[PDB]
RNA sequence: UCUUUGUAAAGUGCCUUCGAAGAGUCGAGUUGUUUGGGAAUGCAGCUCUAAGUGGGUGGUAAAUUCCAUCUAAAGCUAAAU
RNA sequence: UUGACCUCAAAUCAGGUAGGAGUACCCGCUGAACUUAAGCAUAUCAAUAAGCGGAGGAAAAGAAACCAACCGGGAUUGCCUUAGUAACGGCGAGUGAAGCGGCAAAAGCUCAAAUUUGAAAUCUGGUACCUUCGGUGCCCGAGUUGUAAUUUGGAGAGGGCA
């Protein structure tokens, strides 16, 4: 919703996201909305970051 | 097995047929019981008479054109022309249908009608008052009967034109049964340049 | 419509004042949304395309409009769905070749 | 009730009515309306001819309400009129307060013409009409006046 | 489910009730069926309605 | 929202994306026992939009069942009869495969209900699903009243009885003239047009 | 006998913008079975496999043009039985 | 080196649940033949008996992807009727519904998919207390791959005006 809105000034993926479905459209989201976002390694680091286990996304 | 002037006859009793026989001998009893559950249903909710208003409604086919009758429930566009909601209406004892529609007047007004006569006519009790019994009456169908409407008066003039009432009746159906290749034919001459 | 007044004939029945009601939002189902686009474009730009899809892509190109819809009911279901799937792969045929 | 019935007379007699001969066996021919291309065709032929084959077309999904017309005949049609006003109207034969009968208000969907009604005039509204009753009405002095 | 009520017509039944209506009044039925009406003076006995 | 998302490319099936995730899918499902338990939904869309919530007491199943007809247990291939009931080869189960796939898995959690089941995945041996199930006795579904209608005992073994999406589909409940054999349920129909109603006064 | 709730709950009128609505599912072929459903009533196996003024239905199969209705592939529900 | 996460496991780990019975009625699956056809193979018996799985005091169904074609009805069920009818059938023997109408009873709805993001507002369990079919702490947790509030097509949501 986010990234709809245009309201991301940045956006990070995880990579072990088990189903990848959840995750596959967010890069051409975040293209065609111009947003930029960095793929990362650590959906477990994404957790850690946002006071959690797992976030697949910050 | 067939044997000398008789009507033939179709019986259809080769399944075990005998397993299968109710005999309606609560008929009596099923009366009472239901009787006994409308007394007691209409005790515990003691003031309110014991249906929710019915509309009046145009029966469906070609057959039944003529006869207008009890329907199910209220139109959104009768209960808001009253000025009603229908989360109201339902907890006064006024049915209301969502999938029903108004296309036609006559059953738009009638129901109106038949809802400022439910109102103008019932008491709704506040939830902080003193609960003044008010005579309860058990048919809210009775209350508002549906009274068939009447069509024209019961004598007026003759008029004539000389169509005899059959010709138009023979036209409207030739009309009818070579509208579908009038228009080929009219779609030929288009194209006959 | 309005009746003619008369138990036979086209428009049979009885003469009577229309109303023609407010209509009913179940009837706006089918329509599109701008949200329901904007998740269909960036799901197709991101999905692919399916074989048979592919191949009516080149039926179109190669074969032509007959061949194609000839496949496409085979694949698919029906004369309509045929059809309108055919009738989508002349747009991205043209589109494409734009971009 | 059974005191009535020749079972009670039969009693004493060996065969119940039914013969020592050919006696009451179970299904001599056959059951139901078994054999009546065969051995029964001597009975289906003399008493019910046109019972084996098919006629006509097949109508699907036939709703009988699409074909409701329950006619009136012209004989009849005096009597939709109520009793009390009845005499008056005849006696006071005259256009410009002719009675209005409405058939369809009645139960009847056309109107057939079998004949004789009075002179006086009478407005007939109706679904369908015959072409002999509407001939008939006017000749009385009424009209028909087409009821959808 | 042999047949046990048997039906009637009404107008049969509404038939069948006036003539035991009128069978009341009849002096000469009432001693028939053995109605012990010798020191009655009078039939059909009506009473006022106070009984 | 991210679940049109889903939505929309799960409808992509022949797509690669979705080909090649089946295929690798597909074999790990079937290295795996025929029924295991899945951690999570391989859709969160569809596993929701069933019924299920990402709460405590709420169960997913992964399932595979053996595709194709149901051959006549019969020895030998003797059906002893007419010839009309000598079949034994190309005779359909009256079941979809989902309703045995949420059978056997609501024998294997039989402490659950379940709630429904959808497909994941299919080769040419094994269908592919997933059951969603609820546990009944879970304090967290006893109370919030959106999901403790489950818990009423009117509700034990849906999937057994046919109460489940693809248990309504097989019986034939629905509306329209094209179901006037099930409604009420073919054998209560059959039963009720096949009585002798008898009245006191017979009509 | 047991507070008399704190800057909150829902309903209505007028006007603008929108308004998501369920997929190996619908649908098609075939097979079997079933049905009163008959160029196929339902169901099921297999193969194919959609869409968004779309889809389903409108009891004779099929193009073309309309029209009338409802809104599937998710779910609870007393009574009359 | 030390902590996570995912998946998987183990414990007489803490607390629970299922299994069987009865089975008249109910929901499904599976499934005959005798018989009738004066023989018999389709048919019929019968979508029955037998077999298997699963419930409740009722079950199922159920608030239309309905019926209709009308001047339109309006969830489901059941009775009367439609009707031995439309229709199916070696079109033989036989089989065979539904719409409308009258009535009994009638009750409605809710999730998914939305723009809480100025605050996961949400829930289990453990301990503590209390006025114990539960409430309030606190804590570990579960949970953002989405648990609450809000909307369900009959609408609704955002914003401006009593």
């Amino acid at each position: 919703a986010l990234i709809e809105n245009k309201k991301a000034k940045l956006v990070l993926i995880a990579n072990d996201v088990d189903p990848i479905e959840l995750v596959v459209f967010l890069p051409a989201l975040c293209k065609k909305m111009g947003v930029p976002y960095a793929i990362v390694k650590g959906k477990a680091r994404l957790g850690t970051l946002v006071n959690q286990k797992t976030s697949a996304v910050a | 097995a067939i044997s000398k002037n008789l009507p033939i006859l179709k019986n259809h009793f080769r399944k075990h047929w005998q397993e299968r026989v109710k005999v309606h001998f609560d008929q009596a009893g099923k009366k009472v019981s239901r009787r006994n559950a409308r007394a007691t249903r209409a005790a515990k909710i003691a003031p309110r008479p014991l249906d929710l208003l019915r509309p009046v409604v145009r029966a469906p086919t070609v057959k039944y054109n003529r006869k207008v009758r009890a329907g199910r429930g209220f139109t959104l566009a009768e209960v808001k022309a009253a000025g009603l909601t229908a989360a109201y209406a339902r907890t006064i004892g006024i049915a209301v249908d969502h999938r029903r529609q108004n296309r036609n007047q006559e059953i738009f007004d009638a129901n109106v009608q038949r809802l400022k006569e439910y109102q103008s006519k019932i008491i709704v009790f506040p939830r902080n008052g003193k609960a003044p019994e008010a005579e309860q009456v058990l048919s809210a169908a009775a209350t508002f009967p549906i009274a068939q409407p009447a069509t024209d008066v019961e004598a007026r003039a003759v008029q004539d034109n000389g169509e005899s009432a059959f010709r138009t009746l023979r036209l409207a159906r030739s009309e009818k049964k070579f509208r579908g290749i009038r228009e080929k034919r009219a779609r030929e001459k288009a194209e006959a340049e | 419509t309005v009746k003619t007044g008369i138990a036979i004939g086209l428009n049979k029945g009885k003469k009577v004042t229309s109303m023609t009601p407010a209509p009913k939002i179940s009837y706006k189902k089918g329509a599109a949304s701008n949200r329901t686009k904007f998740v269909r474009s960036l799901v197709r730009e991101i999905a692919g395309l399916s074989p048979y899809e592919r191949r009516l892509i080149d039926l179109i190109r190669n074969s032509g409009e007959k061949r194609a819809r000839k496949v496409a009911k085979k694949r698919l279901g029906s004369f309509t769905r045929a059809k309108a799937k055919v009738e989508e792969m002349n747009n991205i045929i043209a589109a494409s070749r734009r971009h | 009730p059974s005191r009535f019935t020749k079972t009670r007379k039969h009693r004493g007699h060996v065969s119940a009515g039914k013969g020592r001969i050919g006696k009451h066996r179970k299904h001599p021919g056959g059951r139901g309306m078994a054999g009546g291309q065969h051995h029964h065709r001597i009975n289906m032929d003399k008493y019910h001819p046109g019972y084996f084959g098919k006629v006509g077309m097949r109508y699907f999904h036939k709703q009988q309400a699409h074909f409701w017309k329950p006619v009136l005949n012209l004989d009849k049609l005096w009597t939709l009129i109520p009793e009390d006003k009845r005499d008056q109207y005849l006696k006071s034969a005259s256009k410009e307060t002719a009675p209005v009968i409405d058939t369809l208000a009645a139960g009847y969907g056309k109107i057939l013409g079998k004949g004789r009604i009075p002179n006086v005039p009478v407005i007939v509204k109706a679904r369908f009409v015959s072409k002999l009753a509407e001939e008939k009405i006017r000749a009385a002095g009424g009209v028909v006046e087409l009821i959808a | 489910w042999r047949k046990w009520n048997v039906k009637v017509n009404h107008n049969e039944k509404r038939y069948a009730t006036a003539s035991a209506i009128a069978a009341t009044a009849v002096a000469s039925l009432v001693l028939a069926r053995g109605h012990r009406v010798e020191k009655i003076p009078e039939i059909p006995l009506v009473v006022s309605t106070d009984l | 929202g991210a679940y049109k998302y889903l939505e929309e490319l799960q409808r992509k099936k022949q797509s690669d994306v979705l080909r090649f995730l089946q295929r690798v899918r597909v074999w790990e499902y079937r290295q795996k026992n025929v029924i295991h338990r899945a951690a999570r939904p391989t859709r969160p869309d569809k596993a929701r939009r069933l019924g299920y919530k990402a709460k405590q007491g709420f169960v997913i199943y992964r399932v595979r069942v053996r595709r194709g007809n149901r051959k006549r247990p019969v020895p030998k291939g003797a059906t002893y009869g007419k010839p009309t009931n000598q079949g034994v080869n190309e005779l359909k189960y009256q079941r979809s495969l989902r309703a045995t796939a949420e059978e056997r898995v609501g024998r294997r959690a039989a402490n659950l209900r379940v709630l429904n089941s959808y497909w994941v995945n299919q080769d040419s041996t094994y269908k592919y699903f997933e059951v969603i199930l609820v546990d009944p006795q879970h304090k967290a579904i006893r109370r919030d009243a959106r999901y403790n209608w489950i818990c009423d005992p009117v509700h034990k073994h849906r999937e057994a009885r046919g109460l489940t999406a693809t248990g309504k589909k097989s019986r034939g409940i629905n509306k329209g003239h094209k179901f006037n054999n099930t409604k009420a349920g073919r054998r209560k129909t059959w039963k009720r047009q096949n009585t002798l109603s008898l009245w006191r006064y017979r009509k």
